[PDB]
This record gives structure tokens, sequence and C-alpha cells, in this order.
């Protein structure tokens, strides 16, 4: 609504406006300050009374002159949704930053949208196999699920997601949303190029993927509502189109982090580690706007930049709570050179059950877990005294486990450049078989190096021959 | 249709309000409103903001009374009038809550029509006094043999399930609920525990899976599910355990026995933290406000075995606290540990080791002890504690791998078999009448001989064998609940007979 | 008053009646009744097999 | 019934052990076990053979 | 049954938008004047009854 105001304060990117008329926009309304930098979009976040709101600014605030005229756009920012989104990279505002000009708008929807109700929930049970051995063996995914990754971001974390895109999303087909909060601009450009190359984006034709990209150069405040914008695009697919989607979020640490930055400026008493007090609510709301309703099933992949790789940090901790499966990837396992670097004793899925994937799968997994846990248990003893000073029975276990550890590496085709090894995807049925044999020590008689950086059991057998020469 | 009747009801709400207290919103933001006015205002009062948002009031200041919204502030706006409900927060309490999922304000969120409520009650209700309490003497069997044996559950007891994040954390509790099917299905009202599962801070999908699991085992026909999903307001989350407690009290008051699982209180603390810090209350220790102990304690002390003059009522509680990184010295875990009467420490390493359910028996205590342990089960598991304790000591020495003497290896061999005996399949509790034999066998060392690998096979077979032959014996274990000389001899003979299979 | 006016006018003047079955059919599973899948047949009729089995099967040791 | 058939079945398996040969006896037993186990699981599977025209 | 229940909800939200249309009609009319007089006199009766 045309409500003039003046800019009382510009304390960071948290401008405060003072409306001069007694008509006052409500909280989560949006305002445009028009400048020679065009509109700057701000969003009301507090009412501080005396006709003075305090607004988060979703665009950079450098150059603002106090008292500058504001005009209130009214209500939450309305992005444009449709299938016309597919084949666009859109800014937080909704601007087509892939410069395919104005997006043909159908319905433009408010960024803030209440999460669907308890009644609307529909529980999954699907098996989604990625053909990644470690994923398949340890913690199978499911369609509609919330998948989770933890560790250093784009230190292999980004690559993991890229492998997932490469596998899952061609098979899945249909709508898919990639939303990248605070990602490295060059990496995003690579993704854009790659997507166009793999035709998922075909700009000449139609694209069955849409993209939202928020660069890490984008101001902290902008980054906060990149996520909400992406979720709206997803909701249009989930609800209105009613076709199964995909969603990628990288990193949802950036969502939390962005909030913590603005929180201080906003005027909140800092909570532990310095995180915003509204950390629990904001994360909660976000993670319940990503869900599988009876209307539609949205498989989501969420990437958590764990700061200093401390899981005990409250922001990663509260993330762990809202995920349906996680596959924490550890720097230590990275040092061991195992790519994928998923920690095998720190993965879980509610889909790993002896009903869900059957007793035989579960039994296979049980033995892997036990073997590896023993190996972890004897790590102290191994270091202090030689392995020869361990019990003979234990030495068999240790040798088996060393083999299992090496076996778990699966070359990835997206990482084909980096590894220099052509990637291989191994069937879920094949994976269970391969591990079963190894657990029975069938192929335990050939070097650890044979198991190192190679795919399935058959490949190992062949690789023994290669080494033997 | 249905619409015409609904519109008729809507037309049927008229009649002017006299709004004896008003106040104008001014500082509002962060979902925490502060209104100026409200000269009359009870503390903890529920105030209806004119926008269809209701918010309880937790800070009364000589300027601006701080009313914490139960809604989102995107429907609130500056300078609104607020009308005091004139009732401190209250919930419908009744029998109809059985088989219903309800949100904090008692709206069925499973939408199985309006709650059949026999009363309303208030969120804060003072705990049962010293005088109206009688000592616990009523077992509660969780159907997890390790739990029953090591840390027996009774009625009116508070025992804290503590351990690392969602290590089937919910599932450990869920098993208890599931085993209460055996008595619950039964018509013995003196063994009827109506079960209230309280879920705070969990996403709607998690809750939905749980209620589905409960429906799968058809246990929802005795369950009440109080939920406060993570979407729902931090004030509503804070209020959520206390309104669950009152719902429990209706059962307790009726004298009917019940059990309330408070999963997870750790998220209540986060909620209270948010609430307090945006009520601008001075930051407490570890940022959790310093009166969290009082908050949690008052909640926990309302489960008790009421006196026989109070009709032997008993709400039983099981709090559940997630330990972040297993930090047992953290302020919130420390506070809860003190309040409770037991610890049921779950250890991640032992989970990975494949001891599921995973219990670090040294960090698990039941300070309310075997006064609530089944008399038969006390006899059989008498030296089980000693054996396990010896096993722990022996295991430590064994790590060094020095050539162990035969006495140490008697323990070691016995201990290994015991550990395998404890293990049980998740989502499949076992009948106590048929857990007493298994412990007899183990304690009377028959299994010590039997090879570790085939212990699992033996267990299955032993039960089948007892079902085949000594089903007269099993009936007696249920019926007489104390192993007499005759039962001990019968059982001894049966086990001996089954040694070679 | 205003409540009554709003109620009266809206309810009275706006009447709906359920949609056609054809549109409904689109939104639901239609069903065409399952057929009989199989009619079983005689179990290895003829003594050709039988005579073979009687003669062939012995497998007794010395 | 099905148990009578199976009692004779399993009794003969351990009888066929007694005298020489049993090379194809267990295959006969196996066919009978398979389909006998199928019909009992069928008979327990048995839904009401008609819709709820009362309730539904 | 599933579509039938859905159709009842659909009917209700359809009829909801008709309430919005009716709201615009009431506030347009000099019912906007006349019911304000009704409210005014009702407040006279009510507050005098205090």
């Amino acid at each position: 609504t045309p409500i003039t105001g003046k800019v009382t304060a510009v304390i960071g990117a948290i401008v405060d406006v003072h409306f001069e008329q007694s008509e006052l926009p409500a909280i989560l309304n949006a305002l445009e300050i028009k400048t020679p930098q065009g509109k700057l979009v701000l969003e009301v976040a507090q009412h501080l009374g005396e006709n003075t709101v305090r607004t988060i600014a979703m665009d950079g605030t450098e150059g603002l002159v106090r008292g500058e005229k504001v005009l209130d756009t009214g209500g939450p920012i309305s992005v444009p949704v449709g299938r016309e989104t597919l084949g666009r990279i859109i800014n937080v505002i909704g601007e087509p930053i892939d410069e395919r000009g104005p997006i043909k708008s159908k319905l433009r929807k408010p960024i803030h949208a209440d999460p669907p109700s308890f009644a609307e929930q529909s529980t999954s049970a699907e098996i989604l196999e990625t053909g990644i051995k470690v994923v398949d063996l340890l913690a199978p995914y499911a369609r509609g699920g919330k998948i989770g990754l933890f560790g250093g971001a784009g230190v292999g974390k980004t690559v993991f997601i890229q492998e997932l895109i490469n596998n899952i999303a061609k098979a899945h087909g249909g709508f898919s949303v990639f939303t990248g909060v605070g990602e490295r601009t060059r990496e995003g450009n690579d993704l854009y190029r790659e997507m166009k190359e793999t035709g998922v984006i075909n700009l000449e034709g139609e694209s069955k993927v849409a993209l939202v990209f928020g660069q890490m150069n984008e101001p902290p405040g902008a980054r906060a509502r990149v996520a909400l914008t992406g979720l709206t695009i997803a909701e249009y697919f989930r609800d209105e189109e009613g076709q199964d989607v995909l969603l990628f979020i990288d990193n949802i640490f950036r969502f939390t982090q962005a909030g913590s930055e603005v929180s201080a400026l906003l005027g909140r008493i800092p909570s532990a580690v310095g995180y915003q007090p509204t950390l629990a609510t904001d994360m909660g709301l976000l993670q319940e706007r990503i869900t599988t309703t009876k209307k539609g099933s949205v498989t989501s992949v969420q990437a958590v930049y764990v700061p200093a790789d401390d899981l005990t940090d409250p922001a990663p901790a509260t993330t762990f709570a809202h995920l349906d499966a996680t596959t924490v990837l550890s720097r230590g396992i990275s040092e061991l050179g195992i790519y994928p670097a998923v920690d095998p004793l720190d993965s879980k899925s509610r889909l790993l059950d002896a009903a869900v994937v059957g007793q035989e799968h579960y039994d296979v997994a049980s033995k892997v877990q036990e073997t590896l846990q023993t190996y972890k248990s004897l790590q102290d003893i191994i270091a202090i005294l030689g392995m020869d000073e361990l019990s003979e029975q234990d030495k068999l276990t240790v040798e088996r486990a060393r083999k299992i550890q090496r076996f778990l590496s699966q070359p990835f085709a997206v990482a084909e450049v980096f590894t220099g090894i052509p990637g291989k995807l191994v069937r879920l049925k094949d994976t269970v078989a391969s591990f079963k044999a190894v657990l029975e020590g069938k192929y335990d008689n050939i070097p650890e190096h044979a198991f190192y950086m190679v795919g399935g059991i058959e490949d190992v057998v062949a690789k023994a021959e290669k080494l033997a020469a | 249709e249905v619409s015409s009747i609904l519109e008729e009801r809507i037309k049927g709400v008229s009649d002017e309000a006299n709004l004896n207290e008003t106040g104008r919103v001014l500082a509002v933001g962060d979902g925490i409103a502060r209104v100026f006015g409200l000269n009359n205002i009870q503390a903890e009062e529920l105030v209806e903001f004119s926008s269809g948002v209701k918010g309880m009031a937790l800070n009364l200041e000589p300027g601006q009374v701080g009313i914490v919204l139960f809604g989102s502030d995107r429907l609130v706006k500056e300078g609104e009038l607020v009308k005091r409900t004139g009732n401190i927060v209250d919930v419908p309490v009744g029998p109809g809550l059985l088989g219903r999922v309800v949100d904090a304000l008692g709206n069925p969120i499973d939408g199985k029509g309006p709650i059949d409520a026999a009363g309303r009650s208030r969120a804060q209700v003072k705990a049962p006094g010293i005088l109206p309490r009688r000592s616990v003497h009523e077992p509660v069997q969780t159907g997890l043999k390790a739990v029953d044996a090591l840390v027996p559950i009774g009625r009116g007891q508070r025992e804290l399930i503590i351990g690392d994040r969602q290590t089937g954390k919910t599932a450990v509790a869920l098993d208890t609920i599931l085993n209460q099917k055996r008595w619950n299905n039964g018509s013995d009202e003196s063994k009827k525990l109506y079960c209230v599962y309280v879920a705070v801070g969990q996403k709607r999908s998690t809750v939905a899976q749980l209620v589905q699991t409960l429906e799968q085992h058809d246990a929802m026909k005795y369950s009440i599910i109080v939920a406060a999903t993570a979407s729902e307001a931090a004030p509503l989350q804070y209020l959520a355990p206390f309104t669950a407690a009152s719902i429990g009290e209706w059962f307790r008051d009726n004298g009917k026995h019940a059990l309330i699982v408070y999963d997870d209180l750790s998220k209540q603390a986060v909620a209270y933290r948010q609430l307090s810090l945006l009520l601008r209350r001075p930051p407490g220790r570890e940022a959790y406000p310093g009166d969290v102990f009082y908050l949690h304690s008052r909640l926990l002390e309302r489960a008790a075995k009421l006196s026989e003059k109070e009709g032997s009522g008993s709400l039983t509680a099981l709090p559940v606290i997630e330990t972040q990184g297993g930090d047992v010295s953290a302020y919130i875990p420390t506070n809860v540990i003190s309040i409770t009467d037991g610890q049921i420490f779950l250890e991640a390493e032992l989970f990975y080791k494949g001891i599921r359910p995973a219990i670090n028996v040294g960090l698990s205590v039941s300070r309310v002890g075997s006064a609530a342990q089944v008399k038969a089960l006390k006899q059989v598991a008498g030296s089980l504690k000693l054996f396990l304790a010896q096993y722990r000591e022996v295991a430590a020495f064994a790590q060094f791998g020095s050539d162990l003497d035969a006495s140490t290896k008697q323990t070691l061999v016995r201990g290994e078999r015991l550990t395998q005996l404890l293990k049980q399949n998740q989502y499949s509790p076992l009948a106590t009448e048929e857990q007493v034999p298994l412990i007899y066998a183990g304690v009377n060392g028959h299994l010590d001989g039997i090879e570790l690998s085939r212990i699992g096979e033996f267990e299955s077979s032993f039960l089948s064998y007892l079902k085949s032959n000594h089903n007269e014996l099993l009936t007696e274990i249920r019926e007489k609940g104390e192993l007499s000389k005759e039962l001990l001899a019968s059982l001894k003979s049966a086990t001996e007979s089954f040694v070679a299979t | 008053n205003v409540i009554q006016d709003l109620y009266l006018r809206e309810l009275k003047d706006t009447k709906l009646a359920p949609s056609t079955l054809q549109d409904a059919e689109g939104n639901v599973k239609p069903w065409n009744p399952p057929q009989k899948p199989n009619l079983p047949e005689l179990e290895l009729q003829g003594p050709e097999a039988l005579k073979a089995y009687t003669e062939q099967n012995v497998e007794t040791a010395h | 019934a099905k148990s009578a058939a199976n009692k004779l079945d399993w009794a003969k398996v351990i009888s066929s052990l007694r005298i020489t040969g049993s090379t194809a006896t267990q295959l006969s037993s196996f066919k009978k076990r398979n389909d006998e186990a199928r019909r009992q699981l069928l008979e327990l599977q048995s839904q009401p053979t008609e819709v709820d025209f009362s309730h539904y | 049954v599933r579509y039938e229940a859905s159709l009842r909800q659909l009917e209700q939200r359809q009829l909801a938008k008709s309430v919005i249309s009716r709201v615009q009609s009431e506030l347009g009319n000099p019912k906007f004047q006349e019911k304000v007089l009704q409210q005014s006199i009702s407040e006279i009766e009510q507050l005098l009854s205090k």
C-alpha cells in the first residue's frame, strides 16, 4: 500500500522506517525503497511503535540517505510460480538472473506460507536407491524423504550432492528444484553449465528443472529469504501441479547462519554460541514447509556446513533433529582417502529396518556395523601396541574390517575428474550380495589395495588380477 | 449441507462484550507482543488479541504487560486491542482423549471430531503432597527384559531415559507403550495403565509415523497422543508438557493408573529459553533461564502413587532427555538427573556394538529399586547384577589381553552369553512370564556352556520348547508370580532337559 | 444484526449442489470387475509318467 | 486336516531315512508342504468376499 | 469416499469465496450506513444497561 515513510535508521542491513501516516503495514509486509540502484526490497520484522517499524533489508543498503522516501509494497514478497519457472535462475526477489527476460507469471505467491497440517501429512515407505554402495548398504533413501549431509561444505560435500543429482534426477524425471543458499558463484555457474549440458535444463526446449541461486556474496539478509523463496517454488509443484518433485538445499547452515547475523542487529539477547533465540522456530518452520503431503511427495536433500566440524554446535544439532535420514561425512574418513567420505558409524535412516529392506539386508548391515565398531574399538590398542599383540581371533576381525573400509570406496563419475577413475554405480541387489560375500570372507584372501578405490565385488576380483600382474 | 448447519452456528454467536480490560499493542515482534494497559490481568492469563490470536501472559510489568502470542505475528499488528479471556490457561480433560491426537489447545489434529471431555483443568496444578502418597508396590513391565531386570519400573516413579540423539530414542520408549498392550487388552482395571505419549518438538511427519506405528500394533485404542510439533509456537511448546500433565491427572484423579512419556524435555528447555530471552529475562546458566530447574521439577513431581485414601491413584512418568554429544555435565541434563528417580542411560557405542536395546548398565540406576520388580523375576535375576558387574570388571582386564586365569574366563564366558541374552528385537517386546525362564537359564548357568553364536537360536527354541512342554509351568509363572520350590524345581528340570536341546 | 444480515444473505442466496458422477469418476478409481484368471487342469494325466516312476525309482543299497 | 496330511508327511521323511533310498521322497514332501502352506496362508488371508454395502 | 470428502471441502472453500463477494456487497451498500445506526443504538441500549 502507498505508505510514505522516511528512513529513521540504517543500522546495517536492518533499516528502520518511520511511517508518517497512521496506516501501518503489518509484520512480514514488504517495502520498496526506490533508489538509483532500483528498488531495494525490505521486509517488516518488528513493530517498534510510534509508527516506526524496523525492517530486514533483503538487498544491500550501502548508499542509503537517512530520511529517504519509502513506499510499502504491502504483504509478503510474491515470487512468480508456474512451470515457467523451470528454465530460470531466479534471485531472492524473483528477478530472472539468467536473463531470459520476464518470467511468464501465472500465480505469484507469498514467500511466507504456513506449513501443511498434521492431517495433510502422508508418510513415505518408498525405497530410493542411489546406486552408491555406502548409501545403499548403510542407510537407504526413500522418495519424499529428507536426506542429510554434514561436514565441510564443498570440500566434497558439494560433489556428493552433484553425484546425487546425476543419479537420482534423471531416473526420477518430472519437476525438480535446485535451491542453493549462499553457494560459491563459480560452482553455481558450473552447475548451470553442467545442467544445460546434461539437458535437464534444455533452454532451446523445456527444462524439467528450475533453479534458485543465492550467492554467498549476497548480503546476509538476502540469504535468509533465498530459502523461503525456493520453498514456494517447490510448493507450487507439490500442491498445484501435484507431481513429485525433488529439492536440493545447500547449505541449510547458511539459513541458520544468516539468521544469526541479522538477529544481533535486530536486537535480540544472543543465545548460546551466539545463535538467534528464534533458531528453533525458524528451523522448525522451514523444515515443516518441506514435507510429503497427500498432495505430493518431495524428496529433499539438505547439506549442513558443520562449523569446525563440531556436531555439538547448536545449529547443526537442531538440524539433526529435523532430518529423516542423515549420512554424516567425516573429515577423518576424508583423511583416510575414502571418497565417499561418509562416516559409517554415524549414518542413520529410519528406512534401515529388517522389515523395510528385509531381514537379509538388515543382517548384512548388522555384521558390517559390528565389524567396524570392533575395529574402532581396537584403535587405541592398535596404536599403543602392534596388531600382532592383538588376539588371533581379533586379528581376523581387524583384517576383515580393514578390507571393509577399503571396500566401501566407490568411484563416482561426477568425481571422475578428481578421482581419475571412471565411476561405477552398483545395484542395490548387487550391493547386498557383494558385502555378504566379503563378510563371509569369501574374497578375503586378496590385498587391501585390491579393495581400495574400486567398485563391486566382481570388480574387486578383476582388480586382484590386475594387481597380480 | 454441513455448511448450512455451520453457518447457523456462526450466526448463533453474537452478544456484545463489555471488554473490561483493553490494551494497545505497541512493541510487538519476535512473536512476543507487549501491550500497554490491562490493569486487571491475572498472571498466566490467556488473552485474546483482536485478530484471532490468543496469547498467554507471562510478564506483568508496571508499563507493558508482556503477552506471549500462541500464534504468528503476521496476523498481529501494532495498536490492536486485546481482551482478557479471564481464564488462566485450561484444557479439556476427559476419557475421550483416549484414541485421539490433540494439539496443545486440545483441538483434535487427527480430526476425529470434537474431544469428549468430562472436564477442563488448569495447566499448573500443585503436586501430590507427602500425606496423599503411598509407597510404590505396583510393577510396570516394559517387556524389555534388560529394563525389567536392571531398572524395574513401578507406578508413580520418574525415570529418565538419557542418551545420544534419536538412537531410536523414541523407540526405546515406544516399546514400553507396546508391552502395555498385554495388560491393557486385559480387563484388569487394576492393571490398566492408560498411556499418554507426549511429543514435543518433533516434526509432523515423525509424529505421523509414530501414530501409524501405534495403529499398526493397534495400541492407539488406549493411547492419548499429545503433540506440539516444531511448527507450533514456542509458547505452545512451553505450555505443552504442563497441559499434558493435567490430561494425565484426570486418569490419576479417577484412581486409574496411567503412564505419561514426556519425550523430549530437552526441546522444552530450548522453548523456555527462547521464551525467556524474548521476555528479556536475564540470561540463565548456559543460556537456559535460571528457573528451568523449577519449571522441570514442578512438571515432574506431579506423577505419583497416591495414597490408598486417594484410591491408590498413580500417574507414572518417563521423561526423555537427549544428551547433546553425551554431555552429562550440561546444565539441562544435570538438572533433570537430580529431579528423577532413575537413569536409563543409553550408550551409542553399545548400540553400534549391536546391543540393542543399548543400556550402559553402570550408568543406569533405579533408585526406586526392586520394590516394583516382579517377585519371581527378583529371585531369578538375583545374581544377574553381580554377574554383569563382574563381567564389566573382567572385560576391562581382558582388553589388556593378558593371559587370563580360569576364574576370570568363567566370568568372561558367562558374561558374553548374558550380553547376547539381553538383546531383543526393536518393536517386539516379550512377555514377562516368558522372560522369567530365560533369565533362570542364564543365571543357573545352563547357557554359559551353550556356544555364543547359537544363543539367539537357543532362546527362540527354548521358548518354543517351554511352549510345547512346560506351558503348564508358564501358566504358573504368570499365575503365582513367585517361583515356589516346586516351580523352581520344575523350571530347573525343564532347563536341564533343554541343555542339549 | 450485521451477523444476521451477512448470514442470511450469503447462505440463502448462495446454494451449491454436488458435482456430476462423470467428473467424480475422473477423480476416483473406476473399477471394471476382475475376471476369473485361471481354470486348473488334470494333474499329469496318463500312466506314461507313472510307469516310468514306478520302474525307475528304487535307489536301495546293498 | 492339513496337519493330518503333514503328520504323515514328516513321519515318512524320518521313515524314508530308515530304509535305503529317500532320493526323491523329500521332493514329494516338498511339493505337498509348499502348496499346503499356501492354502493355509490363503485361508487366513481371506477377506470378506463382498464390500460393506451396510457400512460403506 | 475419498473424493466425496474432498468435494465437501471444495464446496466449503468455494462457498467461502462467495462470502467474500457478499462482504464486498454489504460494505458497499448504505447498509454500511444503516447498520452503523443499528450498532450505534445497540451500544446505547447496552451501555445504558451497565
